């Protein structure tokens, strides 16, 4: 999922 | 001995400049060359252009636009006016570029030396200077900054990771809401954040640099500073090892956020300001706090970089323009002995070529 | 007319 | 040259  | 110099560059009152046209929406400073002004001198519209070369010899010029923003580089100001956009080289008394939008633009700024970006209710455009084009629009806002007041909107180098910035009042605090965007992913992120900036950041046994996305929040739990790699390291790369540290607000800044951040890659040093005028200085590699103050007894609203030292301008509510960079024959010895912390200090010392580590 | 008089 | 205020 995630950017971070 | 202060780890920073502190600088006072002017006082815009002193150039006839009401203190009623300081503030957001009035003044502007794209860079630290140019700082632009919208007032009324009786029915008439003007934009006075200070530069910040020649300060005391400002340029008026009638227009009737809503938003006044000068290149980074070079006198060319964009201006607007509802969905109408007009690009003018000042010097050729030239319109080099114009367009109309279909929405209202609440929030625009030069991310480049030649690239506006566009803030509309609904997306966020790029529009570069460069032979024909019109806006391309690079992603559409997330729902969590829905109702806020845009208030920042940056790049890494690369343009490749984008994130626009908003506040609004949520339980009777500030409420930072980020938008991260990758380009090459075409996703977002929502982020609860208040300032950030991107930089790059070559770690030791690695071949090419890293892009790191470092923010600043004073959330629910109280402030945090983020220090973070984006994306793939590049191929033959170690990842960055993400930071988080405290950031500090005394009991009486109980209302203060962070409002502005650069960052010195010259030093790799973070420089952040809070809204009530806090100055504070971390690592940008460990995330260590090496220094906190006060600089400004009036609210900061703008900043940029301050190129001739890897510092941080700004302008206050005054009008006073400030500007804050690493002291260079003092940071070390400053970490050393106040901080005592010798292995930032020698780390520090090697990693910019800084003077001071002789003796820990 | 233009945003800017020059 | 200047000095913070704290």
């Amino acid at each position: 999922l995630p950017l971070l | 001995i202060l780890p920073i110099r502190f600088q006072e560059h002017l006082q815009l009152q002193n150039l006839g400049i009401n203190p009623a046209n300081i503030g957001f929406s009035t003044l502007t400073m794209e860079s630290d060359k140019f700082i632009c002004i919208r007032e009324k001198v009786g029915e008439q519209a003007q934009v006075v252009i200070i530069d910040m070369n020649d300060p005391s010899n400002p340029i008026r010029r009638p227009i009737s636009a809503d938003s006044a923003i000068m290149n980074p580089a070079s006198k060319v100001i964009a201006l607007k006016a509802g969905k109408t956009l007009q690009i003018f080289n000042i010097e050729m008394k030239s319109k080099m570029k114009a367009h109309t939008m279909t929405d209202d633009v609440t929030f625009w700024k030069w991310i480049s030396l030649n690239t506006v970006a566009l803030v509309t209710d609904n997306a966020v455009y790029h529009w570069s200077m460069e032979g024909e084009s019109q806006p391309v629009k690079m992603f559409d806002r997330h729902s969590s900054l829905a109702g806020c007041q845009i208030i920042n909107y940056r790049t890494d180098a690369k343009q490749k990771w984008l994130l626009l910035t908003g506040i609004s009042a949520q339980q009777n605090r500030v409420v930072g809401a980020m938008q991260l965007y990758s380009v090459d992913r075409k996703v977002s992120q929502p982020i609860e954040g208040h300032a950030a900036s991107f930089a790059q950041f070559k770690m030791e046994g690695n071949a090419e640099e890293s892009t790191l996305f470092c923010f600043a929040v004073r959330g629910q739990a109280g402030g945090k500073l983020h220090i973070i790699e984006v994306g793939t390291p590049p191929t033959g790369n170690q990842p960055f090892p993400k930071k988080a540290v405290d950031v500090f607000f005394p009991p009486e800044a109980q209302n203060d956020f962070p409002v502005a951040m650069q960052i010195s890659e010259k030093h790799d040093v973070v420089f952040l300001i809070t809204k009530y005028g806090y100055i504070h200085l971390y690592d940008l590699e460990t995330g260590t706090c090496i220094y906190m103050n006060r600089i400004s007894g009036e609210t900061i609203f703008v900043t940029a970089p301050h190129e001739a030292t890897a510092g941080i301008i700004g302008v206050n509510r005054k009008g006073q323009v400030l500007s804050v960079c690493v002291e260079e024959e003092n940071i070390i010895p400053y970490i050393t002995n106040v901080l005592q912390n010798p292995d930032l200090a020698l780390r520090m010392a090697v990693r910019n070529n800084l003077a001071g580590a002789e003796e820990l």
